[PDB]
């Protein structure tokens, strides 16, 4: 077992076993300062789940630490071979990598995802 | 053979918890009436039709003296009081001198001595400036500066400064109940014979408490509910003198308290924009402000408690007194808020009779106060301005406070005094069948399902 | 009053100050710490 | 059946009813009585937030009734299925298997894991 | 690209297909005085009312998905109105506008297909 | 002073600004804010030309 953000150091592959703790960490008085300042940081963070929630469930993936996705990955974004890419950096240099491109990823994520459900309801009409 | 956990959200299971609550109040509280401290447009409407679930074949164990929501409830009325007071005029300059004599009315020379007429000088709008006003002092809120008696001060001087209660601000109770958020719930003990501690039979559930009104007073509960079958005598530890004795009626015995003087009122401009609100001579014929009792249901009432009391202490003699005339007035008299004014009703006469084993009415005398050190907290203090005109209130006497006197060596005799301080038995009371548990919907249990690979 | 750095660093003071009531004067005294006091004057006899 | 209607009722009628419950666990000026409804309004949202997010690390998300492939040990309890199910409350079950409840949840996660990235890995087989 | 609201005019058809704007924006310091206190305030409402909407969804057994097929049938008695020209002559507002009186009666209805289509396949995964 | 039977007054703070500075309202999340573009608008009736 290995603790909160213990596999920040490990490669890819190796930091993609511990996405449970991590995922769990994350949702881990009177009108005097420290309880004020608890309310608003617990407000904080609430709306920061959310905004994570919501966007997991805009690309279907919502109630999945790992989900794959229909978005083809572009030689643009990077052009990395998978092997070096999960046995050599870690999650930090990577998303220091990606960082130009993550909202086109996550803008095609959401239309795909939007895609696949009107696809899935004119199917389903279908029959 | 081979079962597998299954998850059910939405189980009917809880467990104790301690929360916080909001208020609710009826929707006819918000008809205009924006001057009120309790419920000034700040509680939600209350629910019509109030769902109450009776859950079967459960039993819960309640206790009314470990209860949350009435230390909250103790919190919450503090707290609305000190809000509520906040914008009023505080009389920090009333702190002076005063040149008080007995004042000689024309029926005064015909209880005249319960007032003084206090002149004293006053700093008009000009700081540089002071003009000699004068006013009307009840006795007990003046206390002598010297042994000389001609200079006076007032009570409260040096404890702190009093607060004259907003003359617009209507401190008169109203029901108010108390409902927890989601994923609490409130459990209603309906056994009618409970005697607030213990497990329950029949249990059911609400989502916000009966209209409960936030009546202050001391040695006899008014404005409460009744219990339904018989009177309920209630302590946390009956053996220990120091447990205050909870007593519930079951049928309310009235009382019809007024003042029958016809006050006049002043106005002192004190400040910029802050007037005090005093008060003038007397109009009419004064006499005294009492209360009425009758003497039959009184007595029955009396009588009946006694029975229950020697119920609970077979072998020993029942006499009940009345609280010794040396102690604080708010514990040794029957005090209460009736139409804005504070009265002190001396129950010497209720508490007076003895019971052995084998149309009129009583008038209990009352005295009227102007600066309130409620909460028995020194150092808040407030000014109850005068109201023009007399005053009546017809009140409910739906409870009594006793309080077994500690067991001397002269034995088998047990004197039982009203009184009892701790004013949160006033809301004790009234949420003796509630308490407040948490849900935990989450619940795991075997099941011949396997989720698919 | 020392027997004889701590022999100056205190002051004997009397002044007049507000009651409960605010309408007389009371007259008190205390000790300060002439780090606590500066002189109004230059004739060394009230302080502030 | 209200809110709570079933908390007597035994574990098959209980199972029937766990709509009402899960509906009211969302149920619904400065001051305090603002104040007071305004940090009550959060915990509320915070315990909504945690039930759910437990639900989801399950693989149970967006469901009431939802079957795991973690196995029941019998140590856990030995009574079987009927006898628990037709005769016995949900409150006596919550108080037997208060002491285990951690044990579950773990293996409830780690097993979500596991299938999670089994899926994943036969997608990629494809 | 269409912005939010983008399809608020557009029939019901071409308003469909520009959900994940509307879904995203429905999500889109402060000083201890009335002012921060009243901000934060419309903060936690959204809150609320983003999680009371998800918490409908998941009800209805449509959580994560913008448009979701149920199993609940359509009473004529809500509406009679023919589909080529609800879905390509009328707008959600005039919708909405109509089906404002048995909006409810859909929920719970929607909400007990679903519990029932639960009930049922735990049935059948435990006959399994 | 013409305020001191009235109220009293507060100075100004002489390091504190005031003069009006551009404020605009933006509603929270799940309100949108609708602009009524028609230019003969004598505000209030329908309004054919709108904005959010
Ligand atoms: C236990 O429970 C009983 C029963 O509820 C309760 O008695 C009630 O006390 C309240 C508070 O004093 C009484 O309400 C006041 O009663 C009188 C007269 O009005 C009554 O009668 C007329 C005629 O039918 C009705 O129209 C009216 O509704 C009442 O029934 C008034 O003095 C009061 O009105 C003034 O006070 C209000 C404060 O709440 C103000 O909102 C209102 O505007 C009035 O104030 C204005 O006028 C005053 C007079 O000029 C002036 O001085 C003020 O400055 C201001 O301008 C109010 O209606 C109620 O009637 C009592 N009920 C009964 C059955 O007797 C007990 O008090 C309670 N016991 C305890 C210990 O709490
Ligand atoms: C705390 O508060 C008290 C009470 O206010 C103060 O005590 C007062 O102190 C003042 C200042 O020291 C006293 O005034 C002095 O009184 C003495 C007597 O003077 C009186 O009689 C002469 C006529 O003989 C009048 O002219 C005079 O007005 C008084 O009525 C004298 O010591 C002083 O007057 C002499 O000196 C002054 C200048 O030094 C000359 O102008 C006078 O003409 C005269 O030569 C002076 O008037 C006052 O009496 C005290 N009041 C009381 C009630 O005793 C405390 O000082 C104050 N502070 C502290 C720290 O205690
Ligand atoms: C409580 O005591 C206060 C004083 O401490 C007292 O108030 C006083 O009332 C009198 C009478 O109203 C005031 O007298 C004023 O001053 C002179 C006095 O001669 C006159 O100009 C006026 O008196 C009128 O009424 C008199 C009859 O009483 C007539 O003889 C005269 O001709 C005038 O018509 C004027 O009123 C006095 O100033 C006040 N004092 C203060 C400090 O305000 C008050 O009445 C006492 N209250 C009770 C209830 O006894
Ligand atoms: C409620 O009202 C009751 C009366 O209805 C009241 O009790 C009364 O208290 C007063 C004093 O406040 C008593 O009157 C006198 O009090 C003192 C006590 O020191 C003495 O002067 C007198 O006691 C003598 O009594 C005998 C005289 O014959 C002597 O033999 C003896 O030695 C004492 O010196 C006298 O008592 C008054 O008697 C009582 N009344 C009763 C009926 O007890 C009570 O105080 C009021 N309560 C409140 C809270 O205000
Ligand atoms: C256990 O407690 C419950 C809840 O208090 C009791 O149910 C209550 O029973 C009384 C008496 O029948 C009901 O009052 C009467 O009800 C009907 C109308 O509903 C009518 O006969 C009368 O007008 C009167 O109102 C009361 O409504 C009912 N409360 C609830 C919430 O159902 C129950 O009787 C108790 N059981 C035992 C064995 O003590
Ligand atoms: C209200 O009623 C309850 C019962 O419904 C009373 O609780 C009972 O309290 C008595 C003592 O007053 C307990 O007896 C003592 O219990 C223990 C264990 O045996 C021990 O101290 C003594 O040997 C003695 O037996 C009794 O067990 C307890 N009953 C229950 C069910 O808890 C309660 O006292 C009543 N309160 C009032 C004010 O009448
Ligand atoms: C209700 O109140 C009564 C009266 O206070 C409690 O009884 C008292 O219990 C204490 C201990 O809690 C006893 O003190 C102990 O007693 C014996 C010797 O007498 C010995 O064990 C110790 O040295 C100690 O002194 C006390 O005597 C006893 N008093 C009486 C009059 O019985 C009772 O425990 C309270 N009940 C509950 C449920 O809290
Ligand atoms: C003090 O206690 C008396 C006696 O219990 C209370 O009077 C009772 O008040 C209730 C509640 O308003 C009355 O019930 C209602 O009466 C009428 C029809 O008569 C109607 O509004 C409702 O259908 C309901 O039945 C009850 O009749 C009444 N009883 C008597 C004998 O007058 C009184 O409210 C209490 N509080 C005071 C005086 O402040
Ligand atoms: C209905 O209202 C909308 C929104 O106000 C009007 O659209 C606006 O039209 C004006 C005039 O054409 C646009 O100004 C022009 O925009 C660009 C640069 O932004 C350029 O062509 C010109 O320099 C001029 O500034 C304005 O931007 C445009 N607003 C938006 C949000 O698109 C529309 O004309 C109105 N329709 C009718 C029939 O009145
Ligand atoms: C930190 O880096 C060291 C060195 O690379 C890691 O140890 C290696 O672990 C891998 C994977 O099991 C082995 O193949 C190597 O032989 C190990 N190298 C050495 C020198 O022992 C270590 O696991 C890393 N730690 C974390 C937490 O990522
Ligand atoms: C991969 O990313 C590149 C870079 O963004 C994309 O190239 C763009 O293609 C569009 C459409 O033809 C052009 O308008 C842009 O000018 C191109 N950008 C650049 C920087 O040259 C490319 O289309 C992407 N490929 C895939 C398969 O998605
Ligand atoms: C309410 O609770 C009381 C107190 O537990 C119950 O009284 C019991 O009644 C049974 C049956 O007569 C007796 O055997 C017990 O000894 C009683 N207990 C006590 C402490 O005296 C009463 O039955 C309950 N009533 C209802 C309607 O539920
Ligand atoms: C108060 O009521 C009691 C009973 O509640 C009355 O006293 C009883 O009167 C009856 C009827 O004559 C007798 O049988 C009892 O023996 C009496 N009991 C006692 C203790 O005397 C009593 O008369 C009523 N009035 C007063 C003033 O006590
Ligand atoms: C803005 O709204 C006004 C008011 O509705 C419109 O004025 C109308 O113009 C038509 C065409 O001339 C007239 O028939 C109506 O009688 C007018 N209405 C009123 C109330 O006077 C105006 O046309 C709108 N502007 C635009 C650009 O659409
Ligand atoms: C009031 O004054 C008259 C006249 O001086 C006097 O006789 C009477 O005793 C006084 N009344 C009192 C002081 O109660
Ligand atoms: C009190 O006296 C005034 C005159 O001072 C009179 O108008 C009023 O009616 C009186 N009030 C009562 C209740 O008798
Ligand atoms: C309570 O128990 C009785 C007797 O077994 C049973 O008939 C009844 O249905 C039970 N009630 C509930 C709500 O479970
Ligand atoms: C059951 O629990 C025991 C005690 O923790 C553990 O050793 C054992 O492996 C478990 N068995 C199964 C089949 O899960
Ligand atoms: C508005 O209506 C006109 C006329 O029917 C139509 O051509 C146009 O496409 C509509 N615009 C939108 C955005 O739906």
């Amino acid at each position: 077992f290995l603790g909160f953000l213990g596999a920040a150091g490990s490669t890819m592959g190796a930091a993609s076993n511990t996405l449970t703790v991590q995922a769990r960490q994350l949702l881990s008085l009177q009108l005097g300062v420290w309880g004020f300042k608890q309310l608003q940081t617990r407000v904080l963070a609430i709306e920061r789940y959310l905004e994570v929630q919501q966007l997991l469930g805009l690309w279907g993936c919502s109630g999945k630490l790992i989900c794959c996705t229909a978005v083809p990955w572009n030689s643009s974004w990077s052009n990395k071979s998978e092997t070096e890419i999960w046995n050599n950096m870690t999650w930090m240099q990577w998303d220091r990598e990606i960082s130009n491109y993550t909202n086109t990823i996550y803008r095609l994520l959401e239309e795909s995802q939007f895609q696949q459900e009107i696809n899935e309801k004119d199917l389903l009409a279908l029959d | 053979p081979n079962l597998w956990v299954t998850v059910y959200y939405g189980v009917p299971v809880w467990r104790e918890a301690k929360t916080t609550l909001f208020c609710a109040s009826d929707a006819k509280a918000y008809d205009r009436e924006v001057h009120n401290v309790w419920a000034t447009h700040a509680c939600v409407p209350t629910d019509p039709n109030p769902q109450e679930i009776v859950l079967e074949n459960v039993t819960e164990n309640f206790n009314m003296w470990k209860n949350d929501m009435v230390d909250q409830m103790h919190e919450d009325i503090i707290s609305l009081w000190d809000q509520s007071l906040k914008p009023c005029v505080k009389l920090t300059p009333l702190c002076v001198t005063l040149e008080c004599t007995a004042f000689n009315s024309s029926s005064h020379t015909n209880a005249m001595q319960e007032m003084k007429n206090c002149s004293f000088n006053m700093t008009t709008e000009l700081r540089d400036k002071k003009k000699k006003v004068s006013a009307l002092f009840y006795k007990l809120d003046i206390v002598p500066l010297n042994k000389n008696g001609r200079q006076y001060r007032l009570i409260n001087c040096n404890t702190s400064t009093c607060t004259q209660i907003c003359p617009k601000v209507s401190f008169d109770p109203i029901p108010i109940h108390y409902c927890t958020p989601a994923g609490y719930a409130i459990l209603k003990c309906n056994n009618k014979t409970f005697n607030g501690t213990g497990p329950c039979n029949n249990v059911s559930t609400v989502q916000c408490t009966h209209g409960i009104k936030p009546v202050v007073s001391t040695q006899l509960l008014l404005n409460g509910s009744l219990a339904e079958e018989d009177i309920i005598i209630r302590s946390e530890n009956l053996t220990n003198n120091a447990k205050t004795i909870i007593v519930h009626l079951n049928e309310s015995v009235e009382i019809v308290c007024i003042r029958p003087n016809n006050m006049t009122r002043k106005s002192i401009r004190i400040g910029p924009g802050q007037t005090f609100y005093a008060l003038n001579d007397i109009i009419g014929d004064i006499r005294q402000p009492h209360c009425n009792i009758s003497k039959e249901k009184w007595n029955n009432t009396l009588h009946r408690v006694w029975k229950k009391l020697v119920e609970h202490f077979p072998n020993k003699t029942i006499i009940f007194f009345d609280r010794h005339s040396g102690g604080d007035l708010e514990i040794t008299t029957h005090s209460f808020n009736c139409g804005g004014e504070f009265f002190y009703c001396n129950t010497s006469g209720l508490f007076n009779i003895t019971y052995n084993s084998n149309t009129k009415v009583i008038t209990l005398p009352c005295r009227i106060k102007q600066i309130i050190n409620m909460w028995q907290e020194v150092g808040r203090c407030m000014y109850a301005p005068p109201i023009a005109g007399n005053i009546t209130c017809t009140s409910n006497i739906t409870g009594l406070l006793l309080t077994r006197d500690g067991g001397n060596n002269s034995t088998e005799t047990e004197t039982f005094r009203p009184g009892g301080g701790d004013m949160r038995d006033n809301w004790r009371s009234e949420l003796y069948k509630y308490k407040v548990v948490e849900i935990k919907p989450l619940g795991i249990a075997p099941t011949g399902c396997k989720r698919r690979v | 009053s020392s027997s004889h750095i701590a022999m100056q660093e205190m002051k004997n003071c009397s002044f007049n100050m507000t009651t409960e009531l605010r309408d007389k004067k009371k007259k008190v005294s205390a000790l300060f710490y002439k780090l606590d006091i500066v002189p109004l004057n230059k004739n060394g006899r009230q302080y502030r």
